[PDB]
């Protein structure tokens, strides 16, 4: 199987990797709306 | 509580506020449900503007409930900012011994942080054998931490790194059969600095190569390359020169005196 | 075909066997004389 | 293929420890950073 097992493999991953790419833009969101006080 | 949540999250502005409050030094020293300090949790967190401001306020190096220090639990996590506040301000600290033996430079070594075991091999720290009788070099061959061992092989104190070990142990043997054993391109690396080459000069007649097999010897080297299946070690340069040397030095004449004693009855009656 | 399958081990494995067999017999002193720490070679 | 079709997969999967760990500096940043009135 492993000529088309790995292949799985890699599509699994990258649709991992979007996803992480994804929540990154999300947790920059949050410190450029954050409200930041007292621990300037 | 404040101060440990303030310490552990590297909340700088909520600790000079909570110390300034707490002018005292009973509060910066106050003890965690687990036996820990403000000192340890910045440090394990690994917050160097907050374990930097405990020191400066004049926190102490006191001991985890399982004897850790803030430099173990800086090291145990790789950061290597925090160490160097630590190795700046207190240098005699860097020694230190947890309840089961260890140093901070076998935490380093066993969770594979090179550039931690870097900085405290370079701040002369002291090798040692923990409670399990192993190194910290030991405690990078097996846990397989090439980038340790790499590190620990181009430091300019390799010769003292493999020297310290116990010869009585049959599970923390000779460093080289361990290296062939759990990391053996770490091995090939090795042997790459025991080929010396004396031209750069390959079209010239007079180019020569020089071996030398101080890792070889003290055949147990090439029995345990042998024994791990360690193929691409046997057939390195320095191998196929240790044994056409070994042969060269008595194997060939051993050899033609067994055959030649031989000849001496098989000739004659033909 | 198995032979030439492990045969890049097994010659070096009985090479290896051969010599450690023989410094087993030999007496330390021959050692001592008859080995060689490090070697030139001209190539 | 398997000899290379593994050997990109180590590279993608390299990438993401790397992203995970740039985004865990972000996650302390905003504990560092964030206005806790309120839980305390
Ligand atoms: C270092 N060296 C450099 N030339 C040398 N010649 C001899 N010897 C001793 C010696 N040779 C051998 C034979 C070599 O081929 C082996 C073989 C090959 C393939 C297999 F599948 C099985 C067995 C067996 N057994 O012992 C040296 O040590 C030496």
């Amino acid at each position: 199987s492993l000529e088309m097992e790995i292949l799985k493999q890699k599509y699994r991953l990258k649709d991992l990797t979007f996803l992480l790419e994804k929540q990154h833009e999300l947790i920059k969101l949050i410190i450029q709306k954050m409200e930041i006080i007292s621990e300037t | 509580s404040p101060l440990h949540f303030a310490a552990s999250y590297g909340r700088i502005n909520t600790c000079q506020r909570l110390l300034q409050d707490i002018s005292d030094t009973r509060l910066l020293n106050e003890g965690d449900l687990h036996g820990m300090t403000p000192l340890h949790l910045a440090a394990k967190n690994g917050h160097d503007k907050v374990v930097q401001l405990l020191l400066k306020k004049g926190a102490l190096f006191l001991s985890d409930h399982n004897g850790w220090t803030a430099l173990h639990h800086a090291s145990m996590g790789g950061y290597t900012q925090t160490m160097k506040v630590i190795l700046d301000t207190n240098l005699k600290c860097t020694d230190r011994l947890d309840e089961d033996g260890n140093t901070a430079l076998h935490f380093a070594a066993r969770e594979g942080h090179a550039k931690a075991v870097a900085l405290l091999l370079s701040h002369n720290a002291d090798i040692v054998l923990n409670k399990q009788q192993a190194s910290f070099l030991h405690l990078a061959l097996h846990n397989k931490r090439k980038e340790v061992v790499l590190t620990i092989i181009r430091s300019k104190r390799w010769d003292e790194c493999l020297k310290i070990f116990s010869h009585n142990s049959p599970g923390n043997k000779c460093p080289i059969t361990e290296m062939i054993e759990y990391l053996p391109e770490c091995m090939k690396v090795l042997l790459d600095f025991c080929m010396l080459h004396s031209t750069e000069d390959k079209s010239c007649r007079d180019y020569y190569i020089e071996y030398n097999f101080k890792y070889l010897q003290c055949l147990t080297a090439l029995n345990a390359m042998v024994q791990n299946n360690r193929i691409e070690l046997l057939n390195h340069p320095v191998c196929k020169e240790y044994l056409l040397m070994k042969w060269l030095a008595y194997g060939f004449r051993a050899h033609m005196m067994n055959l030649g004693s031989y000849c001496l009855g098989l000739i004659p009656m033909t | 075909a198995d032979v030439q399958k492990h045969a890049s081990l097994k010659r070096i494995a009985m090479q290896v066997e051969l010599h450690t067999s023989l410094e087993k017999k030999l007496p330390l002193w021959f050692l001592r004389k008859v080995d060689q720490k490090s070697t030139i070679v001209y190539p």
